[PDB]
């Protein structure tokens, strides 16, 4: 059947369920005080920067 | 610019091409619109332009809605945010290139003050009818932007006079003036200044600069004391 | 103490949510509910059906091949007068008001197909549904004592559902743009406030 | 403007019905334009003099609650600042009589003039407020007792208070800031009291610091006595 | 102002019916909360007529002839029990003291959104009461042709229309066919082109300054960056 | 002695009126009155019925159901000659120029219905209408000699009342605003004048 409305729910649910998980765990990060993530951003961090050659290249082709 | 427009043009027509595509849901979807996606391009074109040739148009509610909101939106962008940065990219000058070296015409660089009065009586005995037939273009290049006396004066003369904005202190402007190639270099002093020896030094700066790019040249000069005269003795050139 | 850009885009998102829960709701009351209360107007008669015949006059109807054929074969028309009960008087059946407004001389337009025999028998296998049932098991109908006089509807252009979802996705919209700016207030308040426990 | 729009609009001046009207023959500059547009209800600018009479009803200066005279402290002659300054005096005085006129004087010789204008009334209310005198006298006094200049300085300023809990010297430095000057008249039951009694008095039981007093009796106006002795009881007004 | 905004929402629901139709109490509950609006805008204008400190000048000052088209109209329908869709859309004139009123909620501290809302206030008013008065020329006729070329247009087709026209685009798919309507919107495009080129665009290039040398560094990390300063000229 | 602003506005009011007092009287003296006057120039005849008869060639009609019904059926035509006094010419009756411009082959459109049963019985009830009575009592009709030389109206488009608005109310308009003007200058020169009485 005409199923287009999926589409559009799925996209839609993955940004404000997704919205909500940022705030929801920026929520119980400052709820929780009330009472290796290190080089995971230099793996790919430094890749995703400009600077990189292959962080151009990666640019150019996506 | 050209990217941001190109951008916002193709997601509004994409967008209003999803919207004609179906109908309008309140009449069941029975108002649609067959337009190719380029023929909404087509009428995207048409109409942030103004033309609007009404051959093609939004034949639904919502369809009618998003065009009234897209055209307050292109008339938004267009009155601020484009038209002071178009404006970044429409500044030129009209004083500057170089002398096209017509062949047979001998040309003169003039320099040195040059203002309504010094280059009027220079002018006109220097193109004055009974000098007959003279092959000599006359090229004046001062720092300072001719007035509107100045303007009207050279656009009296127009194979005949051209100016250029720039020193004789500076090499790349003796040779957008052709110094090398000008049979001859005219130097004019302003007679009325604070200090005559100021000037006087500024004209020999200018005789020194000449002499030193091109040493094979006339140069006429004007000195307003006797004494300076035996500076450009002194040089060797 | 300062709202960041990430926790102020976020406001900026929020407030462009809360006055488009507001506008889509506007836009919908007398852009959707206006052509559906109208249509919610009508109510259901329980009527009997007074005459089915034919008239011999042709309409021409628009029939395709599916890569954009403009076909226009012909259909014969069928005229099916009722006997209200509430109006009580001789009025026509209508599959829609889709059906009514095109053609309202006919009461049932058929899906038109190429050949005229073959939109000539969807008539007769239609009109012999209401030949042979006259009169007894009287049906639900719609009829409206306001706009058409004569008319009478077989169903609805809409369901009981076309009042929800215009009250329903603009709220919706409405609530989850009050929700992105009241959690960003308070975690806030718990990232400004909480961070002072020393 | 700045220091003047600070003092005045400061929030600590709470419910005050005074809307400032600004008259300058110089247009404000895009500084002037922006401190001028962060506050709307309460500030306005025109174009005008004080020296022309159909400036002055623009700016409504018969019903205006007082003017403002404010002379630039930088001038190549503080004399010549010190008259135009007299001179807008004579204007707004000529206009309506009945005003209270709050000026600024560069030099304290020039001071005598506005005692020369008839119109002037001390005792109206009118005051002249001497910059040299007022400055160089702050930092005489303070050369008698250092740290004198930021005492008086902190008194008649409304400045903020600011909650301190950790032991610095802001923390006792903010405990006497948010205390001011202010002028009273004296009860009935204090007639014919010494001024140290009196002074015990105001101090221990509601704590307040009376410094001087009013004096007059038949002759010269009523001085202003800066702590008198036992010898001067206190009178009735 | 709120419940001028409803009797505005009241004529955009009644600009979907005929020219009128007689009522004793309830059609879509239509002239029942209309005569509570317009009883309570009798009573405001009413209390502030001898708030006048010139009696002719608040009689003439257009902030009650926007309340004043409107409810002795209103008064006549329910002596009447009919409705009449007629100069109804004037209330949408109202719309000019949006940025007042919003200004009193502390939405707005800025001269720049101040006058920007001002702006578009008078942009919107002026947008649909004249799309409100082109809609009641084309619902009837022209007389002299006896109300026979009636032009069928809904009162957001109208709008359309007047944004298809005031922006120059001109479609042509939606037009007047009215001569009456003809002459309105000849001199709407007059009254268009004479407000904007005369009431906006000495205050459009109000909003317009930029400065070009202003804003922050952006550090980018691992660019050590010099901060230069002193006199600074094309030679040094 | 100064013109207040609630005296100015007054004026600027005044002046507004005795324009648009001129320029409504200017706009309807070609666009009420040219197509009024030309339907004054047809003179009452006093004519006689020649003959009525039918041609057979239908004529298709539009009527509706109320909510915006496109329904087409047609009518059956009636040419009414008749004899006329003045012109004395074989010519056509019209009930209006509505009814004449639309189909000047016919003399009588009738309002058009769904069924065409209904349509034709129209035509003959107004038939019978103008097949019993022929030729006795003359009637009043109206005939022009320069635009329609074979056309008699039955009606005018319009009444004697059309001269009267299209004069009056720009007049009425016109006074009005002078009326303002006046008395604003009248009473303000009784409120510059007496209050020096002292
Ligand atoms: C369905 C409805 C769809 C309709 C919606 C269509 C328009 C939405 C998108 C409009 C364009 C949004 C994007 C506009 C935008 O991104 O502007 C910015 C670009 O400048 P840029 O980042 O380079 O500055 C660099 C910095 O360094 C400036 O100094
Ligand atoms: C805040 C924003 C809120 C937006 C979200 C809310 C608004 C969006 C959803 C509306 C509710 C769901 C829509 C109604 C769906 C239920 C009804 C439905 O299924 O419609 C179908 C047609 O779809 C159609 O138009 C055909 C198009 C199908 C969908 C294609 C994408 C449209 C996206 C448009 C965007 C079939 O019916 P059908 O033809 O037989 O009847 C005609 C027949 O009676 C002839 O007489
Ligand atoms: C919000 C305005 C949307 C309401 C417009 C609306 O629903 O009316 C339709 C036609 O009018 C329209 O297409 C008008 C569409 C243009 C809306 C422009 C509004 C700009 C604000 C009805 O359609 P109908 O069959 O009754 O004729
Ligand atoms: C039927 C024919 C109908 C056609 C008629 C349609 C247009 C008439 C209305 C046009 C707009 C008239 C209203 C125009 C108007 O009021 O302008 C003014 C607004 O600025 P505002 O008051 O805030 O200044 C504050 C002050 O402090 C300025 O410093
Ligand atoms: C300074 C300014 C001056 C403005 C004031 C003066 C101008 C305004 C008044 C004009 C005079 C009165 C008008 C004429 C009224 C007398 C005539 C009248 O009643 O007209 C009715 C129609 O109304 C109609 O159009 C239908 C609309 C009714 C009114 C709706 C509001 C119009 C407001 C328009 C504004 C019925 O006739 P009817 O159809 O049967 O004939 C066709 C039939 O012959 C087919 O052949
Ligand atoms: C004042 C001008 C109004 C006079 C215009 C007029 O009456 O002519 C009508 C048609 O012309 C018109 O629609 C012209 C309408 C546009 C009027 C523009 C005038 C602007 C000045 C006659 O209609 P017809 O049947 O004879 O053709
Ligand atoms: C813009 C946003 C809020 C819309 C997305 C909300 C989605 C989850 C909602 C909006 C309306 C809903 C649709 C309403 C109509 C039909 C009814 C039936 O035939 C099957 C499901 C279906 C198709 C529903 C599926 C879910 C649905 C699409
Ligand atoms: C990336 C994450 C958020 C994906 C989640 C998106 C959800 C909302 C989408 C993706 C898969 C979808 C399902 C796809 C097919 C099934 C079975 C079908 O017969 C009816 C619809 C139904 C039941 C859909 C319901 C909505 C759905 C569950
Ligand atoms: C059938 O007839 C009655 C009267 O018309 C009607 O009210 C109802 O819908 C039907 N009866 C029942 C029991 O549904
Ligand atoms: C059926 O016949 C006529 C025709 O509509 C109608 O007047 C009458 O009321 C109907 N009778 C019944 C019992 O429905
Ligand atoms: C009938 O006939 C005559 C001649 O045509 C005409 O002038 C008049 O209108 C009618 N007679 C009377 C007395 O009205
Ligand atoms: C009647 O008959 C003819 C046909 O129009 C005409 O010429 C003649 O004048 C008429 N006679 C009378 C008496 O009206």
């Amino acid at each position: 059947q005409r199923m287009w409305w999926a589409f559009l729910a799925s996209s839609m649910v993955t940004f404000f369920g997704g919205l909500f998980i940022i705030l929801l765990w920026r929520t119980l990060k400052y709820l929780w005080t009330v009472c290796w993530m290190t080089s995971v951003k230099d793996w790919a961090g430094v890749m995703i920067s400009a600077q990189t050659l292959t962080g151009r290249v990666l640019v150019v082709l996506v | 610019l050209l990217s941001i427009f190109i951008s916002t043009w193709l997601t509004a027509a994409g967008f209003i091409h999803l919207v004609e595509n179906s109908g309008d849901p309140w009449e069941n979807f029975q108002n649609n619109q067959a337009l190719t996606y380029w023929e909404c391009v087509y009428l995207l074109m048409v109409t942030m332009s103004t033309v609007g040739y009404g051959d093609v148009y939004a034949k639904t509610t919502l369809g009618r809605l998003f065009m009234v909101f897209f055209i307050l939106g292109g008339l938004a962008m267009f009155a601020s945010y484009v038209p002071e940065i178009i404006e970044l990219i429409g500044n030129r000058k009209k004083y500057g290139g170089s002398y096209s070296a017509v062949s047979g015409r001998k040309h003169i660089v003039v320099c040195g003050h040059i203002t309504l009065e010094s280059v009027s009586n220079f002018l006109k005995d220097f193109l004055h009818k009974d000098r007959d037939d003279v092959n000599v273009e006359i090229v004046f290049l001062h720092n300072i932007s001719p007035n509107l006396e100045l303007e009207a004066l050279f656009k009296r003369h127009f194979t005949q006079v051209e100016f250029y904005q720039g020193s004789v202190l500076n090499p790349h402007d003796l040779a957008r003036v052709k110094i090398e190639s000008a049979d001859a270099c005219l130097i004019l002093a302003n007679k009325y200044c604070a200090d005559p020896d100021a000037e006087d030094a500024s004209n020999i700066m200018r005789v020194i600069s000449i002499k030193n790019y091109h040493p094979k040249i006339r140069i006429i000069t004007q000195m307003l004391q006797y004494h300076n005269k035996a500076h450009l003795l002194n040089i060797p050139s | 103490y300062e709202y960041t850009e990430a926790e102020d885009k976020s406001i900026r998102l929020g407030l462009f949510l809360i006055i488009s829960g507001v506008v889509s709701l506007f836009i919908f009351g007398f852009c959707w509910l206006s052509p559906a209360l109208q249509d919610l107007q009508a109510t259901e008669a329980n009527c009997t059906v007074l005459s089915v015949q034919q008239i011999g006059e042709v309409f021409e109807c628009t029939f395709t091949c599916g890569a954009d054929c403009r076909g226009t074969s012909q259909y014969p028309c069928v005229q099916v007068y009722v006997n209200n009960s509430e109006s009580n008087s001789r009025a026509l059946l209508h599959s829609d008001e889709h059906q009514l407004l095109t053609n309202p001389k006919c009461s049932y337009i058929p899906p038109c197909k190429r050949e005229n025999q073959k939109n000539l028998e969807s008539v007769m296998n239609w009109q012999q549904y209401w030949k042979d049932e006259i009169g007894s098991q009287p049906f639900t109908c719609y009829f409206n004592q306001h706009q058409r006089p004569d008319d009478v509807l077989l169903h609805r252009t809409h369901d009981e559902i076309v009042l929800l979802h215009c009250f329903l996705w603009p709220l919706v919209t409405f609530v989850v743009g009050v929700l992105i700016v009241v959690l960003t207030i308070c975690a806030k308040s718990l990232a400004v406030k909480a961070e002072a426990m020393k | 403007v700045s220091n003047f729009l600070k003092d005045f609009l400061h929030k600590d001046r709470d419910d005050v019905n005074v809307e400032i009207v600004f008259l300058h023959n110089i247009s404000p500059n895009l500084e002037l334009e922006a401190l001028f547009k962060r506050h709307f209800t309460q500030v306005e600018f025109y174009q005008g003099s004080v020296l022309n009479p159909h400036d002055l009803a623009r700016v409504k200066i018969e019903s205006a609650d007082a003017c403002l005279i404010l002379a630039n402290k930088y001038c190549a002659d503080p004399d010549a600042e010190d008259a135009s300054n007299i001179m807008r005096v004579i204007s707004i005085k000529n206009y309506h009589p009945k005003i209270r006129i709050i000026t600024q004087m560069l030099q304290y010789h020039n001071k005598a003039h506005l005692l020369n204008i008839p119109s002037w009334n001390w005792k109206e209310g009118d005051d002249a407020i001497c910059l040299a005198e007022l400055k160089l006298g702050f930092i005489a006094q303070s050369c008698l007792a250092q740290g004198l200049s930021t005492m008086l300085a902190n008194l008649f300023s409304m400045r903020s208070f600011i909650k301190i809990e950790e032991d610095t010297w802001q923390k006792y430095y903010l405990e006497g800031v948010s205390n001011e000057m202010y002028t009273e008249y004296l009860s009935s039951a204090f007639v014919g009291l010494s001024f140290p009694t009196v002074c015990e008095l105001c101090f221990v039981k509601l704590k307040l610091l009376m410094i001087a007093i009013e004096y007059k009796s038949a002759n010269r106006e009523s001085r202003i006595l800066i702590n008198p002795g036992n010898h001067l009881k206190i009178q009735e007004g | 102002f709120a419940l001028s905004i409803g009797a505005l929402v009241i004529y955009f629901i009644d600009s979907s019916n005929p020219i009128e139709s007689c009522q004793n109490f309830y059609k879509d509950f239509t002239l029942q909360i209309d005569m509570a609006f317009n009883v309570f805008f009798l009573l405001y204008f009413g209390l502030r007529f001898i708030a006048a400190n010139d009696k002719l000048w608040f009689w003439l000052e257009v902030n009650s002839v926007v309340d004043f088209f409107t409810v002795p109209p209103v008064f006549v329908s329910v002596y009447l029990n009919r409705s009449w869709l007629g100069l109804r859309f004037l209330r949408a004139l109202r719309l000019i003291q949006f940025s007042e009123i919003l200004q009193f909620l502390n939405i707005l501290k800025t001269s720049n959104s101040i006058k920007l809302v001002n702006l578009l206030s008078i942009f919107i008013s002026t947008w649909l009461t004249a799309a409100g008065f082109i809609h009641l020329v084309e619902n009837s006729g022209d007389p002299w042709e006896n109300f026979q070329n009636n032009q069928a247009l809904t009162y957001w087709e109208c709008v359309y229309l007047l944004m298809v026209t005031m922006s120059t685009v001109g479609y042509g798919d939606v037009y007047a066919k009215t001569t009456l309507g003809r002459l309105f919107m000849v001199f709407f495009i007059l009254g268009g082109l004479a407000m904007f080129a005369s009431y906006v665009p000495e205050i459009i290039e109000l909003i317009g300054n930029r400065k070009k040398y202003g804003g922050s560094y952006s550090a980018v990390s691992g660019r050590k960056h010099i901060v230069v300063c002193g006199h600074i000229t094309l030679e040094s």
